[PDB]
């Protein structure tokens, strides 16, 4: 009928010659086209470039970290101690914070020289053994703890004016007793009141880098002159040198580009850190309505950003009654502040703040977590190019991962962006479409990709955007 | 006599149970349930959880597989319980979005981590990737259409293989764990989720990755004692899989904490990053060899189940034939591997297995409830071993819980997997339910003068 043939009549139809030479060619044709797609897959494999190797980054290129000068105003009345600053490091991890600068803690009088010691805890914020159960309790949470040195922190000379020589041998000392002890790093401040400054900084450096190669050394001036804090770091290069750079002026936003750019070329595009002080608060120097564009650009350039207690919130020193501005309170609830009862409202504390999707603390927490996972946040390149009159632009791009665009907003008036790069690398050339991640106004929501040739921006605005490595 | 030459030993099929049950889930992606657990503890209670109610489920086919007796593996149980209809819808499903995106994945997955130590983090080319899936799926279709021996044999080398890299694996867990730290494991159960869309969460995505125990299943007519190796090699492959599943886990948290864990692309990469200073390629070479056992495992099961459809009135008989030495089913093996590399010409691919979550696990609970239809209708068949009804029961609450979860989120994507899984339904009222002698004459014509070519190329008749 139409069925197929047994097996004698296909033993005896398929051993024709002609049949016999088409199963042999297609066997050989099937050999040779396999060969053929090896070679193939091995010629395309050894013309695919390369990827450049990653740059062993330490513990302080992976994020920002955090200065907390007063410890008593941190938590209140009573728990001011080295003991109850254990309960608070499930709130730093909520910020993801990699490192953690407590304040000088040693025993100071007052100008007297030969009293103090920098050696032993002052009995007011603890002992010598909840500290060590301090720094195995950060530990555990991945969190770092420096120690700031500064010898008079009781006074209105932070260097004890009078000597120069007896000074320097009590830090000498103290960086060694405690590195042994286990701090991660060390702080000194207001090195510009220092005598002799370049040639301490890169003696205690050396100290500090030959006990492990995971130590760092912070110093702080407050000069904003480039000349100086280029003085300061010429013989020592991988010092973090925190200072008031930033902090004069930004009435324009090509003021601020010029200073970053300025900054970056004048160095040569080593590891710097990015604050506005060497200890005080953001609302010490911008209004209230600046401080999301700065929090945005703290976390997208290429350094390490430091920033104080109350920064994430946006504590504000002069926004309540009487008060050393030099150390407010830390509002965690509305009954933070216990004079002037009522005083407090729920937007301007830790616990109100992390509700609202669209307060500050929300935009920390959201900056802080791309900072710390992105490969072109955390090493990639920065560049520059010109926009509109009152931005101020930049892309950071590393290989082939994703590129982050970032358009700010420094004027009270509405801008058109147009972003005139033309000079961009061919790495990180710009599409015609990109994402979003945020804002820092609301009126949009993210994931929807925005066109780049009709980009607008409303006043003190700042964006996210990203895109992919393509051609 | 051109028959198909029962030659599977016990060791064949443990080997081809643990080389398709163990794959690159437990290598590149044992993320979800810790991702939904949020704990270690935790997540290790639902990877035992996994594994039991697995357990409970490969009980169910060692009795299907004693039972029936024919090779299918679902197949042959649909149509012996609620024949026709069903097992044509399933093996409609299976020819069409189920193998050949399945092993065109598991080629894609080898092609990929080959290349891994060239190219580090780079993002590796995409043409070179395809090019090296379809010379392996060639390769190990041209094996297994040479003899049935050969593809044991290399089921067997690299089932030893994979098995001895997760032994180092764990060895080098159980040595840091042992050694000096045991850090992680002091303060557990911290941080759990006890919710119920998490646990349940965490549960699916530890019983996928129980997932291709029931392979030898599809083989049954090839095993030597049927009646004793079928269980006993399902029964010695279980644990041993569990027992992995659940050391490999430990040694991953020993060394890794859990954000670089949770934020990486592969865990065993960056394990083999981070404890091993040179030969950190070795891990990578053995994800590779992984998905080169999984691929074989996989051809064979299709081919069969293929095989079988054909001969029981569906896929027209040309993909019954035998060849006339060398006893394996040719055009069967060759129908396969055509349809893997037509799908590996589709990019993104990935998507594709959001269109048979659905599907998988019904057929699977659709088997375990004619298995209990079958015991209520047909109590006095022979049954070399029966077990309690307690096992069929609980896996169909498992199976109604497997498919519920792709129902009631990911909704679109299971209404296009069910009409996939109708689109055969043309086929089946226009064609195979209408007998012969009433078909169009001008298409048996022509199926009949391609089978004789075909037939006269592949040196294949049909079984006497
Ligand atoms: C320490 O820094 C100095 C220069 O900043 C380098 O050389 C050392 O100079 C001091 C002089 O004050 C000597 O006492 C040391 O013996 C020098 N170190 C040597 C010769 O190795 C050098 O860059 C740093 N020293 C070390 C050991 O790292
Ligand atoms: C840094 O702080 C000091 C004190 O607040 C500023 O003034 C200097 O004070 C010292 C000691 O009184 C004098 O020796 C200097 O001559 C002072 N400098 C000037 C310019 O008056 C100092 O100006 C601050 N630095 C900056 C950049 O503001
Ligand atoms: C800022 O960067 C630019 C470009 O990288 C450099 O300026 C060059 O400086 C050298 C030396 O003075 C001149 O020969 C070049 O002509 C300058 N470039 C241009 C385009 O004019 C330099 O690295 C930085 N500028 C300064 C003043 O140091
Ligand atoms: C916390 O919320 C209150 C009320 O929403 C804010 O008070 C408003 O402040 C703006 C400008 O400061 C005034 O124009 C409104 O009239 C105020 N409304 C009320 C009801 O007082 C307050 O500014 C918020 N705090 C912060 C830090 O943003
Ligand atoms: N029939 C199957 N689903 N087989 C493979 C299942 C997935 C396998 N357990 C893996 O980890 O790769």
């Amino acid at each position: 009928k139409f069925t197929g043939l047994s097996k004698e009549e296909l033993l005896k139809v398929a051993g024709s010659p002609g049949w016999v030479r088409t199963r042999w060619a297609l066997l050989l044709l099937f050999w040779l086209g396999w060969l053929g797609m090896l070679a193939g897959a091995v010629v395309i494999i050894v013309r695919a470039p390369r990827c450049r190797e990653l740059p062993a980054q330490k513990w302080w290129h992976t994020g920002a970290l955090y200065r907390i000068g007063d410890l008593q105003a941190f938590q209140g009345h009573g728990a001011g101690n080295l003991a109850g600053l254990k309960g608070r490091l499930d709130y730093l991890s909520s910020l993801k914070v990699k490192g953690l600068v407590l304040g000088p803690i040693h025993k100071n009088q007052k100008d007297d020289v030969a009293q103090t010691d920098l050696l032993q805890i002052d009995p007011n914020f603890g002992s010598k053994e909840d500290f060590d159960s301090l720094l195995q309790s950060a530990k555990k949470k991945s969190i770092r703890v420096i120690l700031d040195l500064t010898p008079n922190y009781r006074g209105e000379n932070s260097w004890f004016s009078t000597q120069v020589d007896t000074v320097a041998t009590k830090v000498k000392d103290a960086l060694e007793f405690w590195l042994q002890a286990g701090v991660d790093g060390f702080q000194v401040r207001d090195i510009e009141n220092l005598k002799d400054a370049s040639s301490f900084l890169a003696e205690w450096q050396n100290i500090t880098k030959g006990f492990s190669e995971d130590r760092l050394l912070i110093a702080g001036t407050n000069s904003s002159d480039l000349q100086q804090i280029l003085s300061l770091l010429e013989s020592n290069k991988d010092l973090l040198l925190t200072s008031s750079y930033l902090s004069d002026s930004g009435s324009t936003g090509e003021h601020t580009k010029s200073l970053v750019t300025q900054y970056l070329n004048a160095t040569g595009n080593r590891w710097c850190s990015w604050s506005l002080s060497q200890a005080r608060l953001l609302t010490s120097f911008l209004p209230a309505q600046l401080l999301r564009l700065y929090q945005l650009m703290l976390f997208t350039l290429p350094g390490t950003p430091v920033f104080s207690y109350g920064d994430e919130i946006g504590l504000d020193a002069a926004a309540l009654p009487g008060q050393p501005m030099e150390a407010p309170v830390m509002l965690w609830d509305e009954s933070s502040f216990p004079d002037i009862p009522g005083a407090v409202s729920a937007n301007m504390t830790v616990k109100g703040q992390s509700e609202d999707p669209g307060s500050l603390l929300s935009l920390f927490r959201r900056l802080s977590d791309q900072r710390s996972k992105e490969r072109s946040l955390l090493h990639g390149d920065f560049h520059a190019f010109s926009a509109g009159p009152g931005l101020f632009s930049y892309i950071r791009h590393w290989d082939q991962n994703e590129r982050f665009l970032v358009v700010l907003n420094f004027g009270d008036v509405g801008l058109s962006a147009g972003l005139q790069a033309s000079d961009l690398p061919a790495s990180a050339s710009l599409p015609a479409k990109a994402d979003l991640l945020l804002s820092t106004q609301p009126g949009r929501e993210e994931g929807s990709p925005l066109e780049l040739e009709r980009l607008k921006l409303e006043p003190h605005e700042g964006l996210l955007l990203r895109f992919p490595y393509a051609a | 006599q051109v028959k198909l030459k029962k030659e599977i030993s016990l060791l064949n099929g443990v080997c081809l149970i643990v080389g398709n049950m163990i794959g690159s889930g437990i290598f590149v992606s044992p993320k979800g349930v810790l991702i939904y657990s949020a704990s270690f503890g935790l997540s290790l209670v639902i990877w035992a959880v996994g594994g039991l109610f697995s357990v409970f489920g490969a009980l169910c086919y060692a009795e299907l597989g004693t039972t029936i007796k024919k090779s299918g593996a679902s197949y042959a149980y649909i149509l012996e319980a609620f024949g026709g209809f069903l097992a044509f819808i399933r093996l409609w499903t299976s020819l069409l979005i189920i193998e050949p995106t399945s092993q065109a994945i598991i080629a894609i997955t080898f092609a990929n981590y080959m290349v891994q130590p060239l190219f580090p983090s780079c993002f590796a080319p995409y043409a070179a990737s395809r090019l090296l899936a379809a010379a392996c799926i060639c390769l190990l279709t041209f094996i297994n259409c040479a003899y049935v021996k050969w593809g044991t044999l290399v089921q067997d080398i690299f089932t030893y293989a994979k098995v001895l890299a997760l032994i180092a694996v764990i060895v080098a867990g159980i040595v840091r764990l042992g050694q000096g730290a045991s850090t992680h494991f002091e303060n557990s159960f911290e941080g759990s989720s006890f919710a119920v869309g998490d646990i349940a969460l965490a549960l699916y995505s530890a019983l996928f990755s129980y997932s291709g125990w029931d392979t030898l299943n599809y083989v049954t007519e090839e095993i030597k004692n049927p009646e004793r190796n079928l269980p006993l090699s399902i029964g010695i492959s279980m644990p041993i899989v569990t027992i992995i599943y659940i050391l490999t886990n430990v040694a991953y948290y020993t060394v890794l904490d859990m954000r670089d864990i949770l934020a990486s692309d592969a865990v065993a990469v960056t394990f083999a990053d981070q404890i091993f200073g040179i030969f950190n390629w070795i891990i990578p070479l053995s994800v590779a060899l992984s998905c080169f056992g999984g691929l074989n495992a996989s051809i064979v099961a299709a081919s069969r189940l293929f095989f079988v459809g054909s001969r029981e009135g569906h896929l027209p008989d040309a993909i019954c034939m035998i060849h006339v030495e060398r006893f394996t089913p040719v055009p069967s093996l060759l129908f396969n591997g055509i349809m893997a590399l037509i799908y590996l010409c589709v990019e993104d691919i990935f998507q594709l297995i959001n269109y048979y979550s659905f599907s998988y696990w019904f057929f699977v609970g659709l088997s375990i409830v004619g298995q209990l239809y079958l015991r209520w209708k047909e109590p006095d068949r022979p049954r070399p071993l029966k077990l309690s009804v307690f096992f069929p029961i609980v896996f169909c609450l498992c199976t109604i819980f497997l498919v519920a979860v792709p129902l009631y989120s990911d909704t679109i994507n299971s209404l296009i997997g069910i009409a996939i899984a109708l689109s055969g339904l043309p086929f089946y009222f226009l064609i195979i339910r209408v007998p012969e002698h009433k078909r169009p004459l001008y298409l048996r014509r022509i199926v009949g003068s391609a089978t004789r070519y075909l037939q006269v190329l592949c040196m294949s008749v049909a079984a006497e």
